[PDB]
RNA sequence: GACAAUGGUAGGAGAGCGUUCUAAGGGCGUUGAAGCAUGAUCGUAAGGACAUGUGGAGCGCUUAGAAGUGAGAAUGCCGGUG
RNA sequence: UAACUUGGGAGUCAGAACAUGGGUGAUAAGGUCCGUGUUCGAAAGGGAAACAGCCCAGACCACCAGCUAAGGUCCCAAAAU
RNA sequence: ACCGAUAGUGAACCAGUACCGUGAGGGAAAGGUGAAAAGCACCCCGGAAGGGGAGUGAAAUAGAACCUGAAACCGUGUGCUUACAAGUAGUCAGAGCCCGUUAAUGGGUGAUGGCGUGCCUUUUGUAGAAUGAACCGGCGAGUUACGAUUUGAUGCAAGGUU
């Protein structure tokens, strides 16, 4: 292990889900929130209970 | 003398000294291939195959074995956020006819 | 670190315009209009790669029917006869025959009438 | 009184055919041969019209 | 951000009547000189491994050097005054590569200075011994004392 | 051979210059001078000075005889603008553009 | 690929003559339309006028089945309002039968550029004679 | 090799292209970098190279890390031109 | 050749026609409310001139190959005057 | 492992200026010649601006908002085509004319023919006469901290961990 040959173990690291970056991702344009509801808003939600 | 030969799922009309283009074949780039599903024979001596002419054939010489022009498959469905883009180079095999029968 | 969106918009858009080369007016100079007409070209070609087959089949059919009518037959009775006889040459090769030399087509016809 | 659609370069140019101006009613002055002038008008240079200075 | 950006407060134009968009402040992100939406904020990235895992890292690194033959034990260093020319002559007489890590029991000012100005060469003292250091190195030169001190720690 | 002369930052607008250049393009030089000197448009003096400059510096620098010359390409390119404001009613402004031109005139002997 | 396409300098547009003494116009005009488009040639190629010419003769002697000559009607319209004109097929057979056959065949041809060209290859005469023997035509029967 | 599956919205899962910076390594560059423009180029896709003109000084490549990480729409904002 | 159990993540709570058994209505509505099934939604293609919902049928890609479905075979417009 | 002139300070420049408002107050735009000024002696056109040659310079195709210099936009020249034709403007087929490539089933144009009602949003459902966008370019939207939960990884294991 030199600094030009680095490699983690398998499946330790995993790439962040970026959201609202085109429709080909399955999380573009609504970002996994659907259409037009209280849950579809910034801060949108209720108390947990 | 022309002939009609069943190859690549389809039929082709040939002449001695004709350059054709067929599907990919398990064959190399300068070797010889032989067509055995001859269906028809033309010229002065016409003879019909039912389905094929018995034992008649066509020998031919391979020249190139390569990949065709690159069509772009793009499909599109409107106001539903759905597209594909998928490319395709369909292979071929170029032959140069030598003899009929 | 900051990211200026340099070079990538312009590349991706130029590529689309050069696909739109040859189109009318602003469809070869703008990006939005060219993009959307390029998508139309894609779907249209997807279906034309199918239409093409049907078209040429109808063409082969029409020519063969004309030749059979010259030989006092119809397409239907012709292809039935060839089927019964057993010969498996297609419409394309039949058209090419009927065009290039009439003798061999007449011979096919007599074979079919024998079939019937 | 308000257009719904922009006027393409094609229509703009098809309309701007007849807007041009023409070659004027030009001729030579025979007092000086060259120095072309307007017909039925005085020559600015020669001050002439049918031979006579003006 | 939207809030720290020297302006705003004024509603630039009215909510209705104009054929202009809804707007609430001239410093919103959609604007030109507007505030930024999330962006970065000051942070630390330092995190933590357990003691046993970090000691393992040291052992693994040194084992890698010793398997790669980048380990060379010298009796000692004795520099009555610092001299880089003399230290590089030493490194030549020991036939070392360019980029190498050097270890002592203690500071050893004279040798630290005699190698302070060489770019490929780095110095540490067996309690300042780092994975980054001994992996940014093709060889490792250590004294007998420091070797035993590492041995008895680990 | 070729000679040119140019005039940059001209106050007249190109749509109003090109009308005249369409009368000069591809004609004898004296003919073209007369066209400009007899047309009552206001760009025609300016075009004339560009032209006579071309004939002058052809006769001078490149050494061509003024007689054999014709106007090979005479073109006008958009220059800058000067953006101005004409107050229309009810507090509304309306923009004005004092457009510019780059009158170029290129002269040849036919070879 | 291995298909022929027809071309100018590969077409022989022939002339035919078709008499219509005791014949019905639909069962004539279909054949004539096939002739005009080129449906009866092996070199049929749809982007070309591969077809032959036709000369319809004794069109004043044309036959109608049933009471069409009093109940079949040729409506048309001038783009002014109330611009309806109507003519019974019989009265048009009396006045201008050439037009009658022409329109019957042109409704049986396509309505494109090429199709109109193909319609221009038609010639109709209510009489029994014609000028167009300069190009040595031929009789056709069905 | 045999056999099968492969329409798809909200949406869930996975494998990836690219951008800016950084560590290490190996490298290119005034005999001409990036950038721009042109092309009939490769890849299953995002996208990558090669040439030529311009240009005149920085830039890739491998592995890994971190993000101000990708725009066609918000009566979006700023500028430019119609 | 599916099912169930545990746990992570969701979205959905505006539905529509057709056919059918029924209510309401006027044994009216492309009406409305329910049960059953299909299609669309989320499904292109072929027929019905055109026409989400009707009939046939479910597109990985290519092919100037062949058999068929509904529907059709005088011409437009492939194929039986 | 901060920006790099639409960023970063509202302000890289004579900026809390210019401008707006009675007033409190609000509040901009605007960077780059070249190594060096060696910053175009001189002749010609022109009233001048501006330009063409000459000469400085490696370079003026670096000549004063003077590094590079995209797109929209405006034009000039020309190869193929177009004045009986009903067009989401294309795609598939296709002669003819013109040229000659990252030389491989070549490029441009396109007589004519078949098929074919834009994108987004929102909708049971939109060609829609429902919404939005004049075009072009830049800018512009799931992030960070602190805890919790589950999954993956690794370390020690009835111990682990600060
Ligand atoms: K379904
Ligand atoms: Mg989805
Ligand atoms: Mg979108
Ligand atoms: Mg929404
Ligand atoms: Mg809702
Ligand atoms: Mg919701
Ligand atoms: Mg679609
Ligand atoms: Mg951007
Ligand atoms: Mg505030
Ligand atoms: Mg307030
Ligand atoms: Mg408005
Ligand atoms: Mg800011
Ligand atoms: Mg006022
Ligand atoms: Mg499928
Ligand atoms: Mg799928
Ligand atoms: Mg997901
Ligand atoms: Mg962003
Ligand atoms: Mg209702
Ligand atoms: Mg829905
Ligand atoms: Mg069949
Ligand atoms: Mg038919
Ligand atoms: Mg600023
Ligand atoms: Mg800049
Ligand atoms: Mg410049
Ligand atoms: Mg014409
Ligand atoms: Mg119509
Ligand atoms: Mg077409
Ligand atoms: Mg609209
Ligand atoms: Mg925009
Ligand atoms: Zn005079």
């Amino acid at each position: 292990m030199k600094l030009h040959e680095l490699k983690p173990a398998e499946g330790s690291r995993k790439e962040r889900n970026r959201v609202g970056r085109g429709v080909a991702t399955g999380n573009g344009k609504t970002s996994g929130r659907g259409h037009k509801g209280q849950k579809a808003r910034s801060g949108g939600g209720v108390r947990p209970g | 003398m022309f002939a009609i030969i069943e190859t690549g799922g389809k039929q082709i009309k040939v002449e001695e000294g004709q350059e054709i283009f067929v599907e990919k074949l398990d064959v190399n780039e300068g070797d010889t291939f032989t067509f055995d599903k001859v269906l028809f024979v033309g010229g002065d001596s016409v003879k019909v195959g039912a389905p094929t002419v018995e034992g008649a054939t066509v020998t031919a010489t391979v020249n190139k074995q390569g990949r065709g022009k690159k069509i772009t498959v793009f499909t599109y469905k409107r106001r539903k956020n759905s597209k594909r883009k998928k490319g395709h180079r369909q292979p071929y095999t170029k032959l140069t006819i030598d003899k009929i029968n | 670190p900051r990211v200026k969106g340099g070079t990538v918009t312009r590349a991706r858009r130029k590529k689309t315009i050069k696909l739109a080369k040859g189109y009318f007016g602003s469809k070869h100079t703008l990006y939005k209009v060219a993009k959307q007409q390029v998508m139309k070209s894609g779907q249209y070609a997807f279906r034309d790669r199918r239409q093409r087959k049907r078209d040429f089949r109808k063409l082969w059919i029409t020519r063969i029917n004309a030749a059979a009518r010259q030989h006092e037959m119809s397409y239907s009775r012709l292809m039935n006869g060839l089927k019964k006889a057993g010969i498996d040459i297609n419409r394309k090769m039949l058209s090419e025959i009927a065009i290039s030399d009439e003798k061999a087509f007449a011979q096919l016809v007599t074979k079919a009438k024998d079939a019937l | 009184a308000v257009p719904k659609r922009r006027t393409s370069k094609t229509r703009k140019n098809k309309r701007r055919t007849h807007f041009k101006i023409s070659v004027p009613g030009m001729t030579e002055c025979p007092n000086c041969g060259r120095e072309y002038k307007l017909s039925h008008r005085v020559c600015k240079n020669c001050g002439s019209y049918n031979g006579e200075e003006v | 951000n939207r809030s720290a950006v020297s302006g705003g407060g004024r509603k630039p134009w009215k909510q209705k009547g104009t054929g202009r968009a809804r707007q609430g402040t001239i410093r919103a992100p959609q604007w030109r000189g507007g505030g930024i939406v999330f962006g970065p904020t000051p942070r630390s990235y330092a995190y933590k491994m357990p003691k046993k895992m970090r000691r393992l890292a040291l052992r693994s690194a040194l084992s890698f050097k010793a398997q790669e033959n980048g380990l060379t034990v010298v009796d000692a260093f004795n520099f009555e005054a610092p001299k880089t020319k003399e230290f590089k002559n030493v490194l030549s007489t020991l036939e070392q590569p360019k980029k190498v890590l050097v270890v002592t029991e203690n500071e050893d000012v004279n040798v630290e200075l005699s190698a302070r100005n060489i770019p490929g060469v780095q110095v540490t003292t067996a309690q300042g011994l780092n994975v980054l250091d001994i992996t940014n190195a093709d060889s490792l030169v250590i004294t007998e004392a420091a070797a035993k001190k590492v041995e008895e720690v680990l | 051979m070729e000679a040119k002369a140019v005039a940059r930052t001209i106050r007249i607008a190109p749509r109003k210059v090109r009308l005249v250049l369409d009368l000069i393009r591809g004609k004898n030089a004296a003919e073209a001078i007369a066209i400009l000197k007899l047309t009552n448009k206001a760009s025609s003096p300016v075009i004339e000075k560009v032209l006579m400059s071309a004939l002058a510096n052809a006769e001078h620098n490149y050494d061509m005889n003024t007689d054999e010359l014709v106007v090979k390409e005479a073109y006008a390119n958009e220059g800058p603008t000067l953006k101005r404001f004409r107050p229309r009613a009810q507090g509304r402004a309306s923009a004005i553009n004092k457009r510019t031109s780059h009158i170029t005139i290129v002269v040849s002997d036919g070879k | 690929r291995q298909t022929f396409m027809a071309n100018e300098s590969n077409i022989e547009r022939k002339w035919y003559v078709i008499d219509a003494e005791g014949q019905t116009l639909g069962r004539l005009s279909s054949e004539v339309a096939s002739i005009l488009r080129g449906k009866n040639k092996v070199t049929y190629t749809p982007h070309v006028d591969t077809g032959d010419y036709v000369i319809v003769i004794n069109a004043s002697k044309i036959e109608f089945t049933g009471n069409k000559e009093t109940d079949k009607v040729y409506y048309r319209h001038s783009n002014h309002p109330g611009g309806i004109k109507s003519i019974t097929a019989g009265e048009l057979r009396r006045t201008n039968p050439e037009r009658l056959i022409e329109n019957s065949i042109k409704g049986m041809l396509p309505s494109t550029r090429l199709g109109e060209k193909q319609g221009k290859k038609l010639f109709v005469y209510g009489g029994a004679e014609h000028p167009h023997a300069a190009q040595q035509p031929e009789n056709y029967e069905l």
